[PDB]
């Protein structure tokens, strides 16, 4: 009746299979990000601590578009975090990446599945959708 | 395949959606079927608007929001909400576009009608699916045990089941759903756990004496003794904590809470337990074939996780069934995900890969052909 | 913004307003929230009538002056004097017109109706305010700490708060505003002073003592203990001097005023200690989030500024909540004003800057959508 | 626990930034009441001392509104003093420039935020009141 220590090991294996998928995936969109964040010279070592802050998110999406998005107050602080990402997800909603968890905090806390959870969503809608300009 | 085509395989069980690949053995994608929606307001300026938390991320703010299963014991109850956990599952870990992918689905057996062809229809037409397959659960369970003989009780967190087979023949009259699984079993918790004092009158905490009775309560394999010896409390009491901090000590609650899946009276029902419905199958069943039910009855699902049930089962289908013959039980690992694992590996059979439901094979024949590949 | 529309950040709280422009780290105005009344005659020709000084001005001639607070535990008592103290802060201090600004005004919840629209309407009224936001106390000192989770406790002059929070989610209910801040403690220092023969019936005096109380009254970690070894005074005794040029001694007469913040039977009320009252809000809170309002005990306000506070909270909140887990408390400096500088940060958001309350806004809708957007 | 010292830091910087306002706002005063002043020949180095008897800013409201103000006893004394800007008060009183902490003292002690407290109330109701001729 070993269910319980085999899901101990199995889950370990679903997110290994997860890691091996989202971190190939983070260096796809690394390459990808650092072709398009290279036009305003920002390089992209870590999605989950450069593009956390939300205003270099917005600076993607400025890059991809094309366009210009607001850049609210920035800090040490939790609230100057969320305002900036919560512009960016102010286009991003505008480009339909909906709130399934793709969300204000999850990229100021650089939630490893969901920072890439957003931005991979923002791949699956720009090679598919007009987050591109 | 895998990475290709690649036929998404999507367990969406109640409780718990459980999402992988074609070919993967481990469904990368687990996360509870909920949305968390909030209750009490806020007023910040910048904060996460959220208005629709989904899936596991709902498990973070269990007390602002309030937790929903948007599928009810096979029965999908809110349909846009089951396309909040389709597209967070397609979007935020499976991370491609079922525009491409067949999706094997997965759903519960004696299904009314429109749960079928809605599940799949929301799949056709919001997402784009260029094939799929809805699929019943326990004969999944089976492909991961990987056998055609026996009869298979996949009790997950919504619904038990005892689908019987022989050599890949099912017997569909004597198939028998149940509502006797790990969302039942935590409302005769709540009910029996404040009898100590302990009330938990929100959702949240519901999934937190569901990990309570995940953890702690067992299946006493004689149940009565096992009150009996409730009387002195050496070991059967058990200290738990909160994520408040605070203590819990449970004693016989533990056993007689999943004994309500083998004394439904303890919810108050007519039905009887698990084993009685298994057993009740095999009277539906040929004299021939009987006795390869008896040594052959599998286990699958969620709330089969818990300690103590297979071997009460011996124990009681021996006292049911003819014990001049062998009543083994076959329970093996993974049994929750055995569901999923045998579809992630049916998928991966090229015989299987002529029997999707393809995309104009819905559109312009029909949503009821559904049925005609799904039964 | 920033000297252009520029949102006039003004904290009303009892005691002090401190007032700058939207971006400002430091509020250029601060001075306290009276106005000077003359009690004895003078003929003398030629001399300042003044008949109300105000604010700062009143600091000079405390003799004189009967020195009032137009606001009482953010409940406005007088609306003109109210009004003084605002004409004052726009003309002698923000030294601009309102007339073309928005002014973010704070206030204390759980107001009475009138509080948050006359506030509002003095402003739009007698003053012009194109737009302009009365606001919640203890958010905008969360909005300066920053932070989204945790609970906040405000203790201005006037009015100690409980206000929860949990990323960006409030619970209105598990808010609790208490009348334990500076005013109170001083009117406890009064008559706890007097028994070593010092009178002060005055005013005047009752912000020297005050001021006594800001320098000299810590909080007694533990209290009873300090109390047993005010028995031999060794350090505990100090030397104060008035403007008089008159010293007193103060002993225990120290520790034990601010105390009636954490045991108000010093005062003599129901209520309990600023411990107890977070505690209490945590009470109706939600098992899930209740650890995260444990190790995010923020601290605001002017009687706030005490030594000897937040040990002695992260030590009785041990005693209260479960110490199986932690219980941070998160004192940052500019407590006091953190309230404003967080509303001088808040109107710097774009975000925010939709959230006011514009001039046709308030004319033709109401003074009813005041509380439609500040609640 | 350290918001104590920090108001030490603070309010040096409350009243740095308002001197960095009042003193730029002294010079707009300054040479806007030399553009005034310089009618009656008068100029102005410092408002806090120039305008500091009551009856200079008698002048200074005489050359504004075009007018004739009383001119009563001045000399060393403080009476000197306060009637002097009292009777500017009369006028500005007279122009709604309330008692808001505008004083005869003030301006008699050459208060440094009162002093001009008050001349840019003149200022904030010469061009928007009818301090003007």
């Amino acid at each position: 009746n070993d269910s319980s220590s085999a899901r101990l090991f199995e889950r370990s294996r679903i997110k290994a299979l997860a890691d091996e998928r989202e971190a190939v995936q983070k260096k796809t969109f690394t390459k990808w990000v650092n072709s398009h964040l290279a036009r305003v010279t920002c390089r992209v070592g870590d999605l989950y601590s450069d593009l956390r802050d939300g205003r270099n998110l917005l600076r993607l999406l400025e890059v991809l578009s094309g366009e210009i998005l607001p850049k609210p107050t920035k800090g040490r602080m939790r609230i100057h975090c969320l305002e900036n990402v919560d512009k960016a997800l102010q286009f991003l909603k505008e480009q339909k990446v909906h709130l399934e968890n793709m969300g204000s905090h999850d990229i100021v806390d650089g939630n490893h599945r969901l920072t890439l959870g957003l931005v991979w969503t923002i791949i699956l809608r720009f090679q598919i959708q007009d987050i591109s300009v | 395949m895998d990475d290709d085509i690649a036929a998404l395989v999507v367990d969406n069980g109640s409780g718990m959606c459980k999402a992988g690949f074609a070919g993967d053995d481990a469904p990368r994608a687990v996360f509870p079927s909920i949305v968390g929606r909030p209750r009490h307001q806020g007023v910040m300026v910048g904060m996460g608007q959220k208005d629709s938390y989904v899936g596991d991320e709902a498990q973070s703010k269990r007390g602002i929001l309030t937790l929903k299963y948007p599928i009810e014991h096979g029965i999908v109850t809110n349909w846009d909400d089951m396309e909040k956990i389709w597209h967070h599952t397609f979007y935020n870990e499976l991370r491609v576009a079922p525009e491409e992918h067949p999706v094997l689905l997965t759903e519960a057996p004696l299904n009314p009608k429109a749960n079928r062809e809605k599940m799949t229809q929301i799949m056709f037409e919001t997402f784009n699916t260029p094939a799929m397959y809805v699929a019943i659960q326990a004969v999944l369970s089976l492909y991961a045990s990987g056998r055609t003989t026996g009869i298979v009780m996949d009790s997950g967190d919504g619904v038990t089941h005892t689908v019987p087979i022989y050599e890949g023949y099912a017997l569909p009259h004597a198939i028998l759903r149940l509502d006797l699984a790990g969302r039942d079993l935590t409302d005769y918790l709540m009910k029996i756990l404040t009898e100590r004092g302990y009330s938990f009158t929100t959702t949240a905490e519901r999934e937190i004496v569901r990990d309570i009775k995940e953890k702690l309560c067992y299946v006493a394999l004689d149940f009565e003794q096992e009150m009996a010896t409730a009387a002195s409390s050496s070991s059967l009491e058990k200290s738990y904590e909160l994520p408040d901090g605070q203590v819990i000590t449970i004693g016989n609650e533990r056993f007689r809470c999943p004994e309500a899946l083998f004394q439904p009276s303890f919810l108050g029902m007519e039905s009887c337990g698990i084993h009685e419905t298994t057993f009740n199958s095999i009277m539906k069943c040929d004299v021939d074939i009987r006795k390869d039910l008896y040594a052959n009855t599998v286990l699958s699902g969620g709330t089969t996780m818990y300690p103590g049930i297979a071997d009460r089962m011996q124990k009681e289908i021996t006292a049911l069934a003819p014990s001049t013959m062998k009543i083994k039980i076959i329970a093996p690992p993974e049994r929750k995900y055995s569901v999923w694992i045998g579809g992630s590996i049916l998928a991966s059979l090229s015989t299987f890969q002529q029997m999707w439901i393809s995309k104009q094979e819905y559109d312009e024949s029909g949503p009821s052909i559904v049925h005609r590949k799904c039964f």
